[PDB]
């Protein structure tokens, strides 16, 4: 899903 | 580049590896696949054990005796259970 | 990613799913109501396919996909002449 | 000599007391000296035996090395990593940062830099409360300790111990006579980094040592950027300190339920309709003096809606989530002006929550938005790119249609994206120079992978005009990798790097709608490499001639026709044919070569090194240039 | 196949209002099963039909659906398909779902032909809804010219031309993006050119620049629209530059 | 398609197909010898429409694709040839197929390009490796395999 | 049939039409004001080109002609070292 890569700059 | 046939009973699963790679590279394999931990699972070579160490150049499996067009055979045991795998059955005779 | 090709004996022969696929009627079998979309065995039965024939297609399968684009003067598929009359049928039906 | 030193330093490493003292055993004071203070390149720290020792917490080894050889408390060296690679330390700075009490009081009892300044001025005390041995600043504190010694970004020991969860270090601190009003390279307090924390304790602690809140050089109170991170403890504590004023502490509370329904790990609607409450009922109690926000023009990201001024609207909304999602984030750009980095995180997220379960109508317009939120901020982007790359091949790969608009704006935002990068490694350091390739390139591989989805969808004239124009502006761009690659490279190439999560399923490289698409878009076919390869010479190179027979067909036709010299030689003097791996290229090649006089007198004199120059026009001398 | 594309057609022609929306749950899930009994349908598809006049189940499903389902409902789906585009045009809010799935069905029960798949949805619902659309925006356009002036008449124009550029997307095939806003210009801003071309002085001599960024944009997509207005600046720059470089 | 059905035959068992493939084919020199130059990628797409026999077979063995593999001008007239080449391959033809001297189209090629585009444009195909192992092995495939595999092991 | 491509030395070069309409401005040349519809010499008269290098340039024709559906193995054209740079350009001019 694309909420998993999205703790990368966060 | 070797191509191998890892054998259950019946299941037999068709898998390729680097010739200079180790046996747990397959046994994470079997473990993604028949979901059967390697902790729990022991392969086989020719009636022979295989430990998880040694790698599959010198295991026997070379890229010249296991060609894609003629797999190499590795057994399977699950837990001991010794190899028992049920061969293919017999072609018929040429007519 | 691994389907599972059973024979008609009873020899699941798990093969990986782009070797599978190039075969038209194992992806036929794996389209439409047969798909399964969730990667939990991607299993079919071959009622009339033997094992002994099913595992010299399922190394065709690996063969080609490796010899596919060599061109190269490739090994040849060592088939047995009682394979031969019995994998041609298979080939006919498994097409491609 | 080395393998002394060197094994001394392992010794010491491993605190090997009895190796040491056989190792140096029966050597000279010069001797002594040099064992115990060499740097050494271990384990990719050039460090001292004693900086190794004091870090590994030998006690034992750094007080034989202090006493019965009496090394020197000059021991400068590279010291750990993961954002600490600074160099110069001394020992006392690495003994508090390793957290132990018996060697930093060792090496303060044998006369270590108490204050000592690094390259970056790293302060023992700094390193020390990032660890938390309280003991450890404490014993620098007695002996002579400057607090306002700090990093070269002002940044004290107080904010970043504030910034862990650590409040003894803290308390002890502000009760050392510590600097609550400190501000940071970026403007930021130290209140700032307590609220991000969510740890109320220390927030307490500071307002009870007079922390005399105040905004960042941003622009952001710290009540704001609590409310911000879903922090209701820390934004429940200024109305019991009492000097948030009214406007501060709605726009906190609006910011905070606005929060809560689009942060991820905090994502909860119960806790946003609860604080929106808290908002409204807090607007709405007194009415002679009632305090009102301002209304911003509806976003089409969002639908058509802004925010709920009416609170039977909000409580319209207890039956849904969408739209409440919708409204926080509305209620999030209100605040924070739309500008600050905080708010395209949560637009983002919501994207992808709407991605999850296949509503890419949404989930396209509102990652449009924080694209654009993204390039008017002057933020890189990237990312973003990549994103809008996967959802597109996703939605492509599931058969469903992608919207020309969009992948315009995408396309627009990309290539203005790469212009911004190309710009920044003009002109980069250094430092940054490897990141800065490393993102450039990324921009160019996401840019190819756009222009694949789009020659995969189907789009009218005016679309398609649109999108090879912001193609083609790119193309007259001319933009280059790190090897010399340009766009066509690339796009011949089946060594472009693919993303592995959706753009791999659908975008193929090498592919002939894409080179195709970049020729009628004007490239220079005649381009190379750093090793000279043109297109050609890397397209000549596939490895599956045969099942991709149309696209390696498909891109020779093209280049060829787009003219591309058939026998051009890179700097090994090697034709295309002479490059070419496979015999299928090579007889398709062969196909498409035309013969020509000019090209074999041009090799004949390359080959007898007859000199060109000014006795031949210009145009062939570079056409014998590249013969 | 063409007795249950028949039983399809006898459950959803007795749908008086509702034909739409049944012919297009109708189509989806005939459409799906077309697709899958072509996979099923594989060996008598490699090696019967294709080795010998026949056609492919695959082919045979959709034309079995266009010669039942489509030609005996080519007057009754067409005559609600742009009932509802037009309701769309009014203000109303269609099914953009069904009304698209109705529209794109004509395309792809022809995927399968080589020379031309859009012939069969160009002549049963292109050209007709191109002739519709033509005399709605001529009626249109006869009815702001009598109510509003050219300041808003342009005005309105613009607005109706980003409305059925954002309609026809939701519902039409790519292909015909460009035709149907294209036929809808020279209805409304070249059928009136001249009327916009007997005013384009007073809104360069104003420098009304609304009115001339609208006026543009308008006859930047007519052939002959925008040479007045080029030669009307000019004139009224000359005479600007005549009025301040002679005192 | 009547003239197809119909079954023409040239003396030295050429089909229709086979005359539209070969460069070998007489032209009259009058005024066709200006337009009707053979081998034609339109002319044999045309047959191959209308349900021409592929894999027809001459006196001597050869098939479209064993004439057409022949073709000695193949760069300048590259695009023709190829062409002829996927309309044989996109109307079922046995890349495999066994002239009356054993003899794969790509032993009749004697020409780099022509066998270069044969070989992409074929695919592995176990269905030939089995019927070239039963052809090998000289089993007897009467009344045992599909009615269409019997013509299929025919070919090679 | 038979052009006739003058040198600026005076050497008649005749050669087949088919071989000289090969290059760019000598199809050029033999087109507009000069198209010789009574076919009586067909003169292409160069007054840059030397009669070494349009001998040498008539053998190309000649060879390019002969070996261009060959594919495998042509020959080398043997350009000496003296005439080249001065076959390049009689070659740019007449577009090969």
């Amino acid at each position: 899903k694309f909420a998993d890569h999205l703790h990368k700059f966060h | 580049d070797v191509f191998l046939m890892i054998r259950r009973h019946k299941t037999t699963i068709f898998t390729d590896a680097k010739e200079s790679s180790t046996v747990f590279e397959l046994k994470r394999i079997v473990e993604g696949i028949l979901k059967r931990p390697p902790d729990e699972q022991r392969l086989y070579k020719d009636d022979q054990l295989l430990d998880d160490g040694k790698t599959l150049g010198e295991c026997g499996f070379t890229s010249q005796t296991a060609r894609p067009q003629a797999p190499a055979t590795v057994g399977l045991a699950f837990r001991f259970e010794a190899l028992c795998i049920e061969p293919f059955s017999s072609p018929p005779e040429l007519p | 990613m691994y389907v599972k090709l059973i024979s008609s004996d009873g020899h699941e022969f798990i093969v990986k799913r782009e070797h599978a696929l190039t075969s038209g009627t194992i992806k036929a079998m794996l389209s439409g109501p047969g798909q399964f979309a969730e990667n939990e065995t991607n299993e079919v039965n071959f009622r009339e396919i033997p094992s002994h024939v099913l595992s010299k297609v399922c190394m065709y399968f690996t063969y080609k996909v490796r010899y596919t684009n060599s061109s190269t003067e490739i090994p040849e598929f060592p088939i047995a002449p009682e394979i031969a009359l019995e994998l041609l049928m298979a080939a006919n039906f498994l097409d491609c | 000599m080395e393998g002394l030193a060197g094994y001394v330093y392992k010794a010491a490493s491993e605190g090997k007391v009895l190796t040491l003292a056989a190792l140096l055993l029966n050597r000279s004071e010069s001797d002594i000296r040099y064992l115990l203070g060499y740097v050494s390149q271990q384990g990719g720290q050039r460090s001292t035996p004693l900086i190794i020792a004091a870090r590994n917490g030998h006690a034992k080894v750094v007080r034989l090395l202090l006493e019965h050889y009496r090394v020197q408390t000059q021991q400068t060296g590279t010291v750990r990593f993961d954002g600490y690679v600074i160099d110069g330390a001394t020992a006392l700075w690495c003994a508090a940062g390793a957290g132990h009490f018996e060697v930093v009081k060792l090496l303060v009892s044998h006369g270590a830099n108490v204050n000592h300044t690094t390259v970056t001025n790293s302060t023992p005390l700094r390193a020390a409360c990032f660890d938390g041995r309280l003991d450890i600043v404490k014993y620098l504190v007695e002996n002579n300790a400057n607090i306002s010694i700090a990093n070269k970004y002002d940044n004290t020991c107080l904010m970043i111990a504030a910034y862990k969860g650590h409040t003894d270090v803290v308390r002890y601190l502000l009760e050392q006579r510590a600097d609550p009003n400190a501000k940071a390279h970026c403007g930021a307090t130290a209140l700032h980094f307590a609220a991000e924390a969510g740890h109320i304790d220390i927030v307490k602690e500071l307002i009870k040592w007079r922390a005399a809140i105040v905004v960042n050089g941003h622009g952001m109170t710290p009540l704001k950027v609590a409310a911000e991170s879903c922090k209701a403890d820390v934004v429940e504590l200024l109305l019991s300190h009492a000097d948030c004023d009214r406007r501060s502490r709605i726009e906190a509370l609006e910011l905070l339920g606005a929060s809560f329904a689009n942060d991820r790990e905090n994502y909860d609607i119960i806790k946003t309709y609860h604080y929106l409450y808290l908002a409204m009922l807090e607007r709405f109690q007194d009415g002679d003096n009632i305090l009102e926000k301002e209304v911003l023009p509806p976003i089409h990201a969002y639908g058509n809606r802004t925010e709920c001024r009416n609170p039977q609207e909000l409580e319209s909304i207890r039956q849904d989530r969408d739209a409440l999602h919708m409204e926080g984030l509305i209620v999030r750009e209100r605040i924070l002006g739309a500008d600050n980095i905080d708010v395209s995180h949560p637009i983002i997220y919501r994207g992808a929550v709407y991605a999850d379960n296949m509503e890419f109508e949404q989930c396209i317009k509102l990652w449009l938005h924080a694209l654009h939120l993204r390039q008017k901020g002057n933020r890189n982007t990237h990312k973003d790119l990549l994103r809008f790359a996967q959802v597109f091949s996703q939605m492509i790969h599931l058969n469903e249609t992608v919207k020309a608009p969009d992948i315009e704006c995408v396309l627009r935002c990309s290539v203005l994206e790469i212009e911004q990068s190309m710009n920044r490694v003009k002109n980069i350091s250094d430092a940054d120079v490897h990141n800065a390739m490393d993102n450039y390139e990324c921009n160019l591989y996401t840019f190819l992978y756009l222009v694949c989805i789009s020659t995969k969808t189907q789009c009218s004239e005016e679309d398609q005009c649109k999108i090879n124009k912001q193609i083609y502006n790119l193309i007259h761009l001319d933009p280059r990798t790190r090897e010399g690659f340009t766009l066509l490279h690339l796009a011949v190439n089946s060594n472009t790097p693919v993303d592995d999560f959706h753009t791999n399923d659908v975008c193929s490289f090498p592919n002939a709608l894409v080179t195709k698409l970049l020729l009628d878009c004007g490239a220079e076919v005649n381009a190379v490499d750093n090793e000279g390869n043109s297109a050609l010479h890397i397209i000549v190179q596939y490895n599956r001639p045969i099942s991709d027979f149309l696209t390696l067909h498909s891109i020779i036709i093209s280049l060829v026709e787009a003219g591309a010299h058939t026998d051009m030689t890179n700097k090994q003097n090697k034709t295309p044919l002479d490059k070419s791996t496979t015999g299928v290229s090579e007889i398709l090649l062969k196909t498409q070569m035309k013969m020509s006089l000019k090209c074999l007198a041009a090799r004949a004199v390359r080959a007898n090194d007859i000199n060109y120059q000014d006795q031949i026009p210009r145009t062939l001398e570079e056409f014998v240039g590249f013969h | 196949l063409e007795n249950h594309v028949r039983h399809l057609h006898k459950r959803v022609l007795e749908s008086e209002e509702q034909v739409l929306v049944m012919y297009h749950r109708y189509w989806e899930e005939y459409s799906k099963g077309a697709d899958y009994m072509d996979c099923l349908y594989r060996y008598l598809n490699t090696q019967f039909i294709k080795k010998n006049p026949l056609m492919e189940i695959g082919e045979l499903a959709l034309d079995m659906w266009r010669k039942l389902m489509v030609e005996p409902l080519q007057a009754i789906l067409i005559r609600m398909l742009l009932r509802e585009i037009k309701n769309d045009r009014g203000g109303e809010d269609p099914n953009q779902k069904v009304i698209h799935g109705v529209i794109n069905s004509f395309v792809h029960v022809e995927q399968y032909k080589k020379k031309f798949p859009l012939k069969f949805y160009q002549e049963i619902f292109e050209s007709p809804f191109l002739t519709e659309t033509g005399e709605y925006y001529k009626q249109e356009a006869s009815n702001l010219l009598q109510e509003s002036n050219c300041s808003q008449y342009m005005e309105k124009v613009l607005g109706r031309l980003k409305d059925e550029e954002i309609r026809c997307r939701k519902y039409l095939h790519p292909s015909s993006y460009t035709k149907v806003i294209h036929e809808c210009q020279q209805r409304m801003v070249a059928d009136h050119l001249q009327f916009l071309h007997a005013e384009c002085h007073n809104i360069i001599r104003q420098e009304k620049k609304n009115d001339m960024a609208n006026m543009y944009v308008l006859l930047r997509a007519v052939s002959t629209g925008l040479p007045h207005m080029i030669q009307e600046l000019q004139n009224h720059i000359h005479d600007e530059g005549l009025r301040a470089t002679s005192n």
